[PDB]
């Protein structure tokens, strides 16, 4: 409960308060998962898919740079349920973010193979960002 | 996730043995016939008792490969292997001081044990099938008035002497079959020099070559290793160390074979923009054959590169054998075999084996014929 | 008999021995002449090993055969 409350609060928060604090915000979620890591080994598994879902609920502006970034990163970390939810945020106008999470989680799918359980969720993410040149968007936002 | 196959995990001390098997087990007739065997396959009689032992070694070699091509396996034991081995030749059963364990030595001579034990459960028959004959003419220096011909001389691999002859590995096999044998014999006269010419006579359908990397020096009194680079190339032709008569025959095959070759490599890089496509094309291939080709021979006079044991580090009293096989579908994709730890490599990677320096260099040089 | 030796320079030098000989005498005549110590020594024919424990007939070895000298190499 508290890992996914204490990102629940920044998203919430950020929306709702004007809207150029939204980029800040992000920043605090890329040290929580550092601080996690060494803090609890339980309190991790939850994290990491929390920090996608960060990303798609406070509607940051910088799409291209942080769900790649923390892919290749999040393969070696247990719970392959975070590239679901990375590409939540990554699917924003279709083939245009998409391109480069179809490219990077093929390669990562493909190159490991650690479990067909582990498989399973890393296959499911990439096809979900994808649509057909930017059939329709997603926005948490109403 | 792909297909890849297993390796095995070295014990310690038996690296001899594991790097040595991979290579043998890419030789097509090779890996068949030590699944086929029965024990009804017909030996070489004359007597002898340790036939029996070799018949063991066969059926080790048959599970070691069961294990190899199946998955539900990540490494492949060589410990009933070792065991059979250390009961067979009791050279490697001894104890070493301040170092520890069971005789560590040596890839060549393992090949040729190797092939000694699959030859007498196989027959002379499958000797023939890594043999290679020669026409020997043991003929004096100036006029012959003494002459012996040889056939029943033999090997079952090529030894290129490396005496600083070496930049190619041609010119090192053409210096080791070129030779002055000096005597030491009566004649009418005594001390002839004679030359000595070895062709040879009969291909073998598998070639191996092997460097040969030591030396005694005499002027220390100490066993050094020789370094020296050598390019091999991958496709090798050995048209110049036949007789006129051998050689005519081959190369015109090869000529053929080098049409349809070159149709391959043309028509697979259209089709890509596998092995049911291969066989097509080996109906072809066929065709071109000669009709009067027999058992135990190359129907061509080249061969493509399927294995190299390299030997890395410091000097000979000490070793650590990796091992580059080439994939058994693939042509220029080769599977680096680091005893358990197996990826895949390029063609640059086995070029760079060439050698001199502390780095990997080859001892041996595993061949097959038929060029594709 | 008189066999013929390819040692490691790839030159042929002459050896006079016996077909009721062990291959641990051919080897001690080598060790005087050469100062190769025997058991580095590898005395190969028909690119079959031919042991210490073996002789010079048991794989039909008369003259005016070479045999093939290779050196060991320690490790695993």
């Amino acid at each position: 409960s508290d890992k996914d409350a204490t990102t629940d609060g920044k998203n919430d928060d950020e929306e709702e308060e004007k809207e150029a604090g939204i980029v800040d915000e992000l920043a605090y979620a890329v040290l929580g998962i550092a601080l996690i890591a060494l803090g609890e080994d339980i309190g991790k598994e939850m994290s990491l898919r929390h920090f996608g879902h960060l990303m798609h609920y406070g509607n940051e502006h910088i799409r291209r740079m942080v769900p790649l970034a923390m892919g290749i990163v999040s393969v070696s970390d247990p719970q392959m349920k975070v590239f679901d939810t990375l590409t939540r945020f990554s699917h924003d106008a279709d083939l245009e973010v998409s391109m480069n999470s179809i490219f990077a989680m093929g390669l990562c799918g493909a190159g490991t193979n650690n479990a067909r359980l582990a498989q399973l969720l890393r296959q499911l993410a990439s096809y979900y960002s994808r649509e057909q040149d930017a059939l329709f968007i997603t926005r948490l936002a109403q | 996730f792909a297909q890849l196959p297993v390796g095995f995990k070295n014990m310690g001390n038996t690296c001899y043995l594991n790097a040595t098997l991979q290579a043998l087990y890419r030789v097509n007739d090779l890996r068949d016939m030590i699944l086929n065997y029965n024990p009804s396959q017909g030996v070489s009689n004359s007597g002898a008792q340790d036939e029996e032992i070799h018949k063991q070694i066969v059926i080790e070699m048959k599970r070691c490969f069961e294990n190899l091509q199946n998955k539900s396996f990540k490494s492949v034991l060589p410990i009933v292997l070792l065991n059979t081995l250390r009961k067979c030749y009791p050279q490697f059963a001894e104890r070493d001081s301040q170092g520890g364990f069971y005789k560590q030595q040596d890839a060549e001579e393992l090949f040729t044990q190797l092939f000694h034990s699959m030859s007498i459960v196989f027959g002379d028959k499958f000797s023939e099938d890594f043999r290679i004959q020669f026409k020997t003419t043991i003929k004096d220096t100036a006029n012959d008035n003494d002459i012996t011909v040889k056939e029943n001389e033999s090997d079952s691999k090529l030894q290129c002497h490396i005496s600083g002859t070496t930049n190619f590995m041609r010119n090192g096999l053409l210096e080791g079959l070129n030779e002055k044998i000096e005597k030491r014999s009566d004649l009418t006269g005594a001390n002839s020099i004679y030359s000595v010419e070895k062709k040879i006579s009969r291909l073998p359908k598998f070639l191996t070559v092997q460097y040969v990397r030591f030396f005694w020096k005499r002027s220390t009194n100490k066993k050094s290793k020789i370094l020296r680079k050598v390019v091999f190339p991958f496709q090798l032709d050995v048209a110049d160390m036949l007789t006129p008569e051998y050689a005519a025959e081959k190369v015109k095959v090869r000529d053929e074979l080098r049409k349809v070759e070159k149709e391959k490599n043309e028509k697979e890089r259209e089709i890509k923009r596998n092995e049911s496509e291969k066989d097509q094309w080996l109906e072809e291939y066929k065709k071109h054959f000669p009709p009067n080709l027999e058992k135990g021979e190359n129907p061509s006079c080249v061969y493509n590169l399927i294995g190299v044991i390299t030997h890395q580090g410091a000097n000979s009293e000490s070793g650590h054998y990796q091992a580059f096989i080439r994939d058994e579908l693939d042509e220029n994709k080769w599977y680096k075999f680091n005893d358990d730890k197996v990826s895949v490599v390029e063609k640059e990677k086995i070029e760079s084996l060439a050698g001199g320096g502390e780095s990997d260099s080859a001892l041996i040089l595993m061949y097959k014929g038929f060029g594709l | 008999m008189q066999i013929f030796v390819k040692t490691l320079t790839g030159k042929t030098i002459t050896l006079e021995v016996e077909p009721s000989d062990t291959i641990e005498n051919v080897k001690a005549k080598i060790q005087d002449k050469e100062g190769i110590p025997p058991d580095q020594q590898r005395l190969i024919f028909a690119g079959k090993q031919l042991e210490d424990g073996r002789t010079l007939s048991d794989y039909n070895i008369q003259k005016e055969s070479t045999l093939h000298l290779v050196l060991r190499l320690r490790g695993g």
